[PDB]
């Protein structure tokens, strides 16, 4: 394993998605809090739907 | 454009990701996209331009 800061980890995944990475750079804050506010949807989807 | 930004300690270089490799910064090596301020840990630096010294003869 190498360490590499998270933030340009994601902008490797967008270039293997042919996005160009300063679409995650000047997105970044945006863009993290979409992932957090869709793992709360996973915490209440889960909590309510046996 | 392909690998990533890294400093030795004093000078500022682009590697291709998967092998040390350092390349002095270029407007070969690297693409624009506007101003400094949207950029979380952007750093200051010079990249060098190969046509301004071409064009100084
Ligand atoms: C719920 C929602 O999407 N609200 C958006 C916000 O995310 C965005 O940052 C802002 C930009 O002005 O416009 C509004
Ligand atoms: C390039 C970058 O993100 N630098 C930050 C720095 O500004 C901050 O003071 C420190 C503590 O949170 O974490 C890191
Ligand atoms: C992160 C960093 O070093 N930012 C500096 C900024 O404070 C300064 O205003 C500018 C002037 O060229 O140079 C750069
Ligand atoms: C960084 O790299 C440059 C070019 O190879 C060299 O001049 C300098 O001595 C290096 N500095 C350190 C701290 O390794």
């Amino acid at each position: 394993a190498l360490q590499i800061p998270f933030a340009m980890q994601m902008a490797y995944r967008f270039n293997g998605i042919g996005v160009t990475q300063n679409v995650l750079y000047e997105n970044q804050k945006l863009i993290a809090n979409q992932f957090n506010s869709a793992i709360g949807k996973i915490q209440d989807s889960l909590s309510s739907t046996a | 454009r392909e690998g990533v930004f890294v400093s030795n300690g004093t000078h500022w270089f682009v590697t291709q990701r998967n092998f040390y490799e350092p390349q002095i910064i270029t407007t070969d090596n690297t693409f624009v996209s506007g101003n400094c301020d949207v950029v979380i840990g952007i750093v200051n630096n010079t990249v060098y331009d190969p046509l301004q010294p071409e064009l100084d003869s």
